[PDB]
């Protein structure tokens, strides 16, 4: 997996791969490492598809739940450390989840990484999965944070492109998605392949 | 079962909780024992009800319990459910010191065993325990202190105050003599036995104890019937005169 | 082993009518050294004593759910606890834990309330009671213990004599154990007082 | 049981034209020595089905009790319902299982042969809640050297007579007296028809040993 | 353990154990809550023997809300211990400081439980919730022994609720919540009406509950003498 | 030490069409080197609209089955409907993920309609992740079977190609040549072939013959 | 004295009966269900110009596309509307879909003669709240009725508290299966005009409409001063 | 006087009341019908209506495919024991993986609603239930009540007005055998009709219709899926 | 692997830690604090386990704040210590042991500055100086060099940077950025964060 997200001028960038392996052989060539939790926050997964898929659906159902019972959506603060107090619970059990909780609420555009262990880190860039070095790399390079929507685009093209290049863990299609100020745009589902054809056509 | 069912732990028609009033009557038979708050330090006075001739006199008190290194107890009612809320005092005291490595400050002590006493008044169908409390004490946080706490639960801090026997009559006596502030354990103590003189006198039906400051360390005392003998002939004296 | 480490050495002697208690003073992990001032020997009463060797967690818990119940008896009691009592209650106090025990081996010296005769003790990590005449040890040196106190102890020592002893039986001992210095503290129990000194003993 | 004490040896069943025919070995073997050379490891469990054992003895006998009581209990309500054959193996099936997920297996692989309502009924289960049905069953080293004779014949001929069956079952006796070295030759040969069930014994299978003079 | 059906139905649909609850309320000590733009204050009535500290009725629950009660002290210790809990576990588990509605909801709740389970008699308590929300929003809110809440501009528990309540509804203008010395004279001016027999403590929006001295309240007292 | 699972083999598969689906398995099930038996499908019928493809610990394939028929009864009894084709995959991930620590060895794949009368297929691993397939292989042969489908049924990498979507007939031919090749190179895939074909109609079962070796 | 559980003569549960009873005394409230939608309308009662209108929620969402009409015992329907909260997001989670509102309804409902003393865990007494669920699903606009005998039935109409008696009559009169929203809405504030003490105004009373393809709606003070003028 | 209060106490005439209290929940359901012939178990119930602008409450509901029942009494204990015979039904298919025989069902209702008749503070089943079912032993009619005991029926009736339905029960009991589906669900549907007052007759709205037997799995008709059994109705 | 460090001086603590959240072999943060203000006059300085540290000190932190409410007054830096040592050693027996090494500074209004040392194990040791983690192997000698117990802030500031520039001399670790903090009669002030 190569997930990453980074705060800029106009939000947060979201972009994911698509790769589950299970040892050397290839289970989904594509599958939603990312889910939308609500018009305003979404998150990223890493990890075992197992505890990704039903933590992360546990961490919704509250959501929701919570919602219905103040009538306001949840922080990212609030939903990121709800995250990280179910992991908790669960330390020496052997789950094993990398995720981002990224979204919008009263304080602005809020990116988080929460990890197995209960390590929940806010900041304005991270990267997880087994590719998150070459992310990190591509990433690093080209950021700046008056990056132009467009521009912030290809940053978390490239960045998820050229891990899945070099991680045999990772590869597919690049998800990625726009956290604006009135909730997340999806602004593509791009075959990684064909990304990197066209950077080498280039050439 | 509902038929034997005594229902301690419910709300008359005026919001009463009757075995509360019940138990507060108990405290008002049981003997007289009066607290006052001094700049030197704190005192409690008792009157004795194992007043008889064939009695050994074992312990060093008879009403008076110390609790921690710098606390001290003074019980009205039933001495029996008094045992029980000393003993758990200690334990309380206990708890804290071996948790913060610092001795429990007064006011905190109260309040937990209070938060059992309103336990035995909202659930567990039990009745309440028949013992009102006077405590002395010393903490870094408000010096000399002097609590009160009924069977209900509730508390209070105090500069002077009674319970037991004629605790009515003791409070408006106290009341009259208080100089607020300017008040030492040798004033404190006449003041003692003037009010217990008239609520109730040798050395036998009364029990004293202080609590001071010495070098830095907190030192109890229950006066010896000697002393206690000299405070009521220097009263007996000012009384004649 | 678990015991060394923290390392350490306490130690008891006997006296005519006085009794001594020795500890290091060096608080390390490992090999490296943290803290030169720690406490291993904790009053229990005026004239009575608990040193504790071993992990410092536990020696540190140890006297701790040592002096709860301690203060609990002698306020039911009303009375200063006797010195072989205070032995009786760390033996079921450690006893309690025999099958996932606490890692100290404390030793005990004190006077009896018959204002005189000595009393001193050991007790291992599973509270067995050990009441010798002499010396008792426990450390990461007690064979270097054991062969200075065989060595200087003698039967009736005046206090005097029993501070040289206990003092260079602790500080030939401990200079050569690795995990144990740092100083060395001495109190002497005598009927009419306490002398508590540190000696000048090696830093490495 | 996490380690079997006395163990039994393969259980043979085949189906046949009006029932199911079961057989198995009366030696209950500690390692290798033939400790016990006479105890039945087949069981009536009621009119229409039987069940043969292999693996730990003391687990089979204590199958044999709870089982027997099952039965037990179902006859004094007398209300015309009475457990299938293949209601005793769904039942097993999930005994099996519920020990085997407690981590605290019946060391046990056992054939139940039945005959309800004109079907006969041949089903395996054995210590994970393994399970399944077939025309013929051999457990244990059986499944190696009686099955492919059982298939054999049920290849050429699917339907057999209760005399043909009879015939290869015995015939599958004396290849596994042969060839198992945890066997004996002292076996039971159990039988479940419109009649219901009939259990045979002790048998034994002539033996040949002209090779020996080659 | 004791399960014995405390708080039932009368057959004219009534919990006799809440309005029994809510008769020890009336008896308690008069409080009063007013809820302002810019200040939320709250004034409670009052032996010269007595240690005044010990016997507040005004508690910080949190730093951003706090609260006073009417009708059984013990009670109430047992209720504002167990909500200062509830709002360090919500720190705990959310890591988000609880809302004045939250807290609210929570001591509500909590005293519906004891009108609905067995062995245990309600809470003969009332209580006025004040503060800050994170938005800085200014709150005042309600409960009582049955468990139910709401919010308020102004509100009065206790020992001539009624009358204090008829003085508020005719006295809490847009005039009166313009000064923050004005927000707290209102309060004053209400306890009067029924009443060193005066407890005041004011929470301004982001700065801690400033609980005042008699000289200070004195100050606000003798210019309702004069105006 | 006593392992509380065995490997019994098998191939499951399954295909999501316009207004189809089909599930089908091989039926041998196996042991070490033994065959067990030669007639046990891996189909089973949940409802006149849904079908699940099951394959690898029996003991569990048993279990969960039974789990499955009962939680379908519950739910009708309960909300008086029955269970659509992805209430029963969202419900089949929380009971797979209900043993995290003690796993089902189980490889499921649904196969039935959705809400629109079009092919559904939502493949499962044993702890219980879950997506939904245009199809999918799984059990013993898998790896021999997927890229094939990857190939024909998904036209990865065919450039130049007409993608005409699969018809009923057509991918049923593809079951029958695919199961055909796994019981070539697979040991623990043949005897025969059950295939589970769902439409607005309902269920129809068909069965081929595979290899006996 | 005797226990939560016992029986009148004729055969139902005093302590129900008697929670029946204090329904009468909570505020009026009324449901319609039409081919456009369900309707929900309540009185908020309030006693105090100090009190906040806002601070009365006796309409709430249960789910996006079920709300609920709550009378009696306000604090006794803030633990069912949790339970039923919770319910929805559970078979959510579990099923990934919404649940009918009968199946609210019915869950709800599990929960009223679960109380007791002897052998229990622990509810002492039934909940003194009566519910209307109004909500749209496959089978179309619903809205269902249940007290706390744990009798849930499902209505065209329906009006529970204090003028429960006289707001059916009215209801009863004025409703045609046909009748539009429109109607529906107009037809429940005319009625509950007529039995309220206190004038009718927005800040008065409570509505939401539940519609297909529009969800649930809590209508504002602005919508109601709309609605009011016509 | 005395003896009123809890199941535990015993009258001095040796009669619990508060067994006696709990089934007059039943007398007051509305009335219910059920009847059996040589292959078929039938349930015909009378729904009422709480008000016009009310529904018609569900008075038949599913247990398992061989088995259906309809209910009188208290609704709560009536899903409650629905529940449990739901659940002790898929228990034995669960482990036996065949239908569990409608007289053990009954037993196992018997024995799980006599405990809170022997119990302080608990209270019996205010619920009387008529069951209809198909196993081995062909189809059965089955009769339990607040009273724990149960009885083995021909055909039975509970309820609101149930004398009136019972007589014509009794009157054509001969007949029910040798009925066809049709005649045997006519017969149910005369006898429903007796208990209704004389100015009042079966509904399209009121009338609801449980069917289990030989070839058909318990199912429930309730209002046009009724219209074809009530066209054949023609009197009094 | 993981930097803290304190220096007590005679009417201060002045206290600092690395500022890397970290992962594998990843900076994933270059701002990140490790400290956590329990009271106006008191600082836990925490590092260790991935989980357990931010989960142990909120702990503490929250029912220090529980104390505060419930009785008027602030836990002092000894109770204080003391009760975050009660809790580490009730858990080193139990199924959950948190693998947390910590730092305890703070200022008594009666007793004056205090620092405390508390191991994974819970022994508790007052030091005039104290060091977690690789680095203490490479400072604290440099601190027995240089440090007095009349120590100006002025001068242990300095004292501090020359540790802090040992560790980006030898240690192999890059630690570039660090906390600096001290607690005084007046509450935790926050000073420049020593940057390399
Ligand atoms: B990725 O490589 O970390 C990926 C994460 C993933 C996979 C599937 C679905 C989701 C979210 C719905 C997330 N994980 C895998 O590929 C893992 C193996 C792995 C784990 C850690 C590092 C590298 C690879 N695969 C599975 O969990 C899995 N594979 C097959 C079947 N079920 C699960």
């Amino acid at each position: 997996t190569t997930t990453l997200a980074f705060k800029f001028q106009h939000g947060v960038i979201a972009a994911v791969d698509s790769r589950a392996s299970a040892g050397s052989y290839i289970s989904a060539l594509r599958v939603n490492k990312v889910i939308e939790i609500n018009p305003y926050l979404l998150g990223t997964m890493s990890g075992c598809a197992a505890d990704c898929q039903y933590w992360e659906r546990l961490l919704a159902k509250e959501c929701r739940l919570y919602y219905l019972r103040n009538g306001e959506r949840i922080s990212v603060s609030a939903a990121s450390k709800l995250l990280s107090n179910m992991m908790c619970q669960y330390r020496g059990m052997g789950l094993s989840m990398g995720s981002m909780i990224c979204g919008w609420d009263k304080k602005g555009p809020g990116l988080y990484y929460v990890d197995e262990h209960g390590t929940r880190l806010s900041g304005n860039m991270f990267s997880t999965g087994s590719g998150n070095t070459y992310a990190y790399g591509v990433m690093d390079s080209g950021y700046r944070p008056n990056l132009s929507p467009e521009e912030a685009y290809d940053l978390g093209r490239r960045a998820i492109a050229y891990a899945t290049h070099r991680d045999s863990y990772s590869g597919g299609v690049v998800n990625m998605y726009h956290m604006k100020e009135d909730g997340w745009v999806k602004v593509e589902s791009t075959d990684v392949s064909d990304l990197l054809h066209q950077y080498r056509e280039a050439n | 079962s509902r038929r034997y069912d005594s229902r301690t732990t419910i709300f008359s028609p005026e919001g009463r909780l009757y075995q509360v009033e019940y138990a507060m009557e108990a405290i008002g038979h049981a003997g007289t024992c009066l607290g006052i708050l001094a700049n030197d330090g704190v005192l409690l006075a008792a009157e004795r009800r194992n007043i008889h001739k064939l009695l050994d006199e074992v312990f060093f008190s008879e009403k008076i319990y110390k609790l921690n290194e710098d606390m001290a107890c003074s019980v009205a009612g039933i001495t029996s459910d008094a045992n029980v809320l000393t003993n758990e005092l200690r334990l309380i005291a206990q708890r804290y010191l071996l948790q913060y490595q610092e001795p429990i400050p007064c006011e905190q002590l109260v309040t937990a065993l209070c938060d059992i006493k309103q336990a035995y008044t909202q659930f567990g169908g039990k009745r309440p325990f028949g013992v009102s409390l006077l405590y002395i004490g010393w903490d870094k946080h408000y010096g000399f202190q002097l609590y009160q706490s009924d069977p209900s639960g509730n508390y209070g801090g105090w500069k002077a105050t009674c319970i037991g026997n004629n605790s009515a009559a003791a409070v408006s006596m106290l009341k009259q003599d208080y100089k607020e502030g300017e008040m030492t354990l040798k004033s404190a103590l006449a003041l003692a036995i003037k009010v217990l003189n008239k609520t109730m006198l040798s050395a036998e039906k009364v029990e004293i104890a202080t609590l001071t400051r010495e070098n830095g360390k907190t030192v109890i005392r229950v006066l010896k019937q000697k002393e206690v003998e000299q405070l009521i002939k220097k009263h007996e004296e000012e009384e004649a005169k | 082993s678990i015991m060394s480490y923290n390392g350490g050495a306490v130690m008891a002697m006997k006296g005519k009518n006085c009794v001594a208690i020795a500890a290091d003073r060096r608080f390390g992990i490992q090999a490296q050294m943290v803290t030169t001032d720690f406490q291993k020997i904790f009053p229990m009463g005026d004239r009575l004593y608990i040193g504790l060797a071993g992990l410092a967690t536990d020696v540190q818990t140890v006297a701790q759910r040592l002096k709860f119940r301690l203060n609990l008896y002698e306020l039911k009691e009303g009375r200063q606890i006797k010195p072989y009592t205070l032995m009786s209650m760390v033996a079921n106090l450690l006893y309690e834990k025999r099958f996932g025990p606490y890692y100290t081996e404390p030793v005990i010296a004190g006077l009896d309330p018959k204002t005189f005769k000595p009393f001193i003790c050991s007790l291992d990590l599973i509270g067995c009671p050990m009441v010798t005449d002499d010396f008792v040890v426990s450390g990461t040196c007690a064979e270097q213990m054991y062969g200075m106190c065989e060595s200087l102890w003698e039967p009736n020592m005046d206090p005097d004599h029993l501070f040289e002893t206990i003092s260079q039986a602790m500080l030939n001992a401990v200079d050569r154990d690795a995990v144990s210095g740092m100083g060395v503290i001495v109190h002497i129990i005598e009927k009419d007082k306490i002398t508590t000194r540190t000696l000048k003993a090696r830093m490495d | 049981t996490q380690n079997p004490m006395v163990t039994g040896t393969s259980v043979l069943g085949v189906k046949f034209e009006g029932g199911v025919v079961i057989a198995a070995d009366m030696l209950g073997s500690y390692g290798s020595l033939a400790r016990f050379r006479n105890i039945s490891r087949i069981m009536r469990v009621n009119n229409s089905t039987m069940l043969g054992a292999s693996g730990d003895y003391a687990d089979f006998q204590y199958l044999k009790q709870v089982l027997g009581q099952m039965v037990i209990d179902e006859e004094l309500l007398g209300d015309g319902h009475s457990y299938s054959p293949r209601a005793i193996h769904s039942w097993l099936t999930r005994a099996m299982y519920s020990r085997r997920s407690k981590m605290n297996p019946l060391w046990n692989t056992m054939v139940i042969g039945g005959y309800a309502d004109g079907e006969s009924f041949l089903g395996y289960v054995d210590m994970l809640g393994v399970a399944y049905e077939a025309p013929s069953l051999a457990t244990g080293y059986g499944a190696y050297l009686a099955q492919p004779l059982l298939r054999e014949v049920l290849e050429k001929q699917p339907v057999l007579s209760q005399t043909e069956a009879r015939d290869l079952v015995e015939r599958c006796m004396r290849v596994l007296y042969y060839r198992d070295a945890r066997s004996y030759n002292r076996f039971q040969i159990a039988t479940v028809t419109e009649k219901g069930v009939e259990i045979e014994g002790p048998l034994s299978t002539e033996t040949n040993w002209d090779i020996a003079h080659m | 353990s004791y399960d014995r059906a405390i708080t039932v139905f009368s057959p004219d649909g009534h919990l006799f154990q809440v309005e029994y609850a809510q008769e020890a309320v009336k008896k308690g000590s008069t409080a009063v809550g007013v809820r302002g733009r810019d200040i939320v204050v709250l004034g409670v009535e009052k032996a010269k023997l007595q240690d005044e500290r010990t016997v507040r009725k005004i508690c910080a629950l949190d730093d951003n809300v706090c609260m006073a009660f009417a009708g059984l002290t013990a009670d109430a210790r047992i209720v504002i211990n167990r909500a200062r809990v509830e709002c360090q576990s919500h720190r705990l588990t959310v890591e988000d400081p609880v809302t004045v509605e939250y807290i609210t909801r929570y001591i509500a709740s909590l005293k519906q439980r004891y009108t609905q389970s067995n062995g245990r008699r309600p809470f003969g308590i009332s209580a006025l919730i004040v503060g800050f929300d994170f938005d800085g929003t200014p709150r005042l809110y309600q409960t009582d022994p049955s468990g139910t809440y709401h919010a308020w501009k102004a509100n009065a528990i206790g020992r001539g609720a009624k009358s204090v309540r008829e003085f508020l509804e005719k006295n809490y203008t847009d005039e009166a919540i313009e000064t923050d010395d004005l927000t707290i004279k209102l309060v004053i001016k209400a306890l009067l009406e029924v009443v060193k027999n005066i407890e005041l403590a004011v929470m301004r929006r982001d700065q801690s509950l400033k609980i005042l001295n008699p000289e200070e309240i004195e100050k606000y007292v003798a210019e309702i003498e004069k105006e | 030490r006593f392992s509380p699972y065995v490997f019994n083999g098998g191939t499951i598969l399954a295909i999501a069409g316009e207004d189809f689906a089909i599930v089908a398995s091989d039926t041998r099930l196996s042991e070490g080197f033994s065959i067990h038996t030669r007639d046990s499908p891996k189909c089973y019928k949940l409802t006149d609209k849904t079908v699940i493809g099951c394959s690898g610990f029996h003991g569990d394939c048993l279990t969960l089955t039974k789990i499955i028929e009962a939680r379908l009864k519950m739910y009708k009894h309960s909300n008086n409907k029955a269970m659509t084709t992805g209430a029963i995959a969202a419900m089949l991930s929380t009971i797979l993920y209900s043993r995290r620590f003690f796993p089902y060895y189980v490889y499921n794949i649904i196969g039935g309609l959705d809400e629109e009368g079009k092919g559904a297929v939502y493949s499962f691993d044993p702890v219980g992740s879950y997506q939904r397939d245009s199809f999918k292989a799984g059990g013993s042969a898998s790896a021999m079977l997927q890229p094939l489908l990857d190939n024909q049924v998904g036209f990865k990498n065919m450039q130049n190609v007409e993608h005409v979507p699969l018809s009923l007939d057509r991918a049923m031919r593809l079951v029958k040549d695919v199961f055909i090749s796994a019981a070539e190179r697979d040991v623990y895939t043949g005897d025969a072939l059950r295939i589970c074909i769902v439409t607005k109609e309902g269920i129809r079962e068909e069965t081929v013959s595979l290899r006996k070796d | 004295d005797r226990g939560v559980n016992t029986f009148s003569p004729e055969g139902r549960l005093f302590q129900v009966e008697y929670a029946i009873e204090a329904i009468k005394l909570g505020s009026t409230a009324i449901g319609i269900q039409t081919s456009e939608g369900v309707c929900l309308a309540v009185e908020k009662r309030i006693t105090s110009p100090l009190m906040e209108p806002s601070s009365i929620e006796k309409i709430v969402e249960i789910d996006a596309h079920i709300g609920c009409a709550m009378s009696g015992l306000i604090a006794d329907a803030k633990t069912l509307i949790d339970k039923a909260r919770v319910e929805t997001q559970n078979h959510w989670f579990t099923y990934n879909e919404t649940m009918t509102v009968e199946s609210v309804t019915q869950a709800v409902s599990n929960l009223a003669l679960q109380f007791g003393e002897e052998d229990a865990d622990a509810m002492s007494r039934p909940f003194g709240v009566a519910l209307l669920f109004g909500g749209v699903d496959e089978k179309g606009p619903q809205l269902f009725h249940m007290d706390p005998s744990g009798t849930f039935v499902q209505c065209d109409a329906r009006a529970i508290g204090s003028a429960s008696e006289g707001a059916q009559s009215s209801l009863q009169e004025v409703y045609h299966k046909s009748m539009t929203l429109k109607e529906a809405i107009k037809s429940s504030l005319i009625i509950l005009k007529q039995v309220m003490e206190e004038k009718l105004n927005a800040t008065n009373i409570e509505l939401a409409t539940v519609q297909p393809g529009q969800n649930f709606h809590m209508f504002t003070k602005e919508e109601l001063e709309e609605v009011i003028k016509d | 006087n005395q003896y009123d209060n809890d199941v535990t106490v015993w009258s001095p005439q040796g009669r619990i009341h508060q067994i006696e209290y709990a089934m007059e929940a039943v007398k007051q359901g509305s009335a219910t019908v059920g009847l059996k012939s040589k292959t078929h178990a039938v349930l015909v119930a009378l729904k009422r209506a709480q008000s016009e602008l009310a529904a018609h409450q569900k008075k038949i509901l599913h247990v398992d495919n061989h088995i259906g029942i309809s209910i009188a009494g208290l609704t709560a204990d009536a899903r409650l024991l629905c529940n449990f015979m739901r659940q002790e039904c898929l228990d034995s298919r669960f482990v036996f993986d065949r239908p569990l025989p409608v007289s053990r069902l009954v037993s196992l209702i018997g024995s799980k609603t006599q405990i809170p008749t022997q119990r302080y503070g608990r209270r019996p089943y205010g619920v009387g239930l008529l069951i209809a079912g198909y196993d081995d032993m062909g189809p059965h009619i089955f009769q339990t009540c607040p009273s724990a005991n149960y009885f083995d029926c021909r055909a039975m009736s509970i309820g609101a007005r149930s004398q009136s339905a019972r007589t014509y029960l009794e009157r054509h009991m001969s007949e029910f055998m040798e009925c066809n589906l049709n005649e045997l669900v006519k017969h149910g549907l005369r006898a429903l009709r007796e208990t209704l007052p004389a100015e009042q007759d079966l509904t399209t709205k009121n009338v609801s219709i449980g069917i289990v037997g030989k070839d058909l799995e318990f199912t429930i008709y309730d209002d046009d899926d009724v219209s074809p059994f009530l066209e054949g109705l023609e009197e009094r | 692997m993981e930097y803290l460090i304190g220096i007590q001086g005679p009417d201060y603590v002045l206290v600092a830690s690395d500022r890397v959240a970290a992962s594998n072999i990843v900076q994933m943060k270059d701002d990140h604090d490790k400290m956590f203000k329990m009271s106006e006059k008191i600082l836990l300085l925490c590092v260790g386990e991935a989980g357990d540290t931010v989960q142990f000190a909120e702990y503490i932190q929250k029912n220090v704040q529980l104390y505060k409410m419930r009785n008027g007054y602030e836990l002092s830096p000894t109770a204080a210590a003391n009760f975050t040592r009660r809790n580490l050693a009730d858990c080193l027996r139990s199924r959950t042991p948190y693998h947390v090494n910590l730092l305890l500074a703070g200022y008594d209004e009666h007793e004056g500055p205090a620092l405390y040392y508390m191991d994974y194990l819970a022994a508790l040791a007052k030091a005039p100086f104290a060091a977690h983690g690789y680095g203490a192997f490479l400072t604290l000698s440099i601190l027995d060099r240089y440090y007095t117990p009349t120590i100006s802030r002025e001068r242990a500031v300095e004292l501090l940077r020359k540790c802090l520039e040992e560790l980006q001399k030898r240690f192999i670790l890059n630690l570039p950025t660090f906390s600096v903090r001290i607690i005084d009669k007046n509450g935790i002030h926050d000073l420049d964060n020593i940057s390399f």
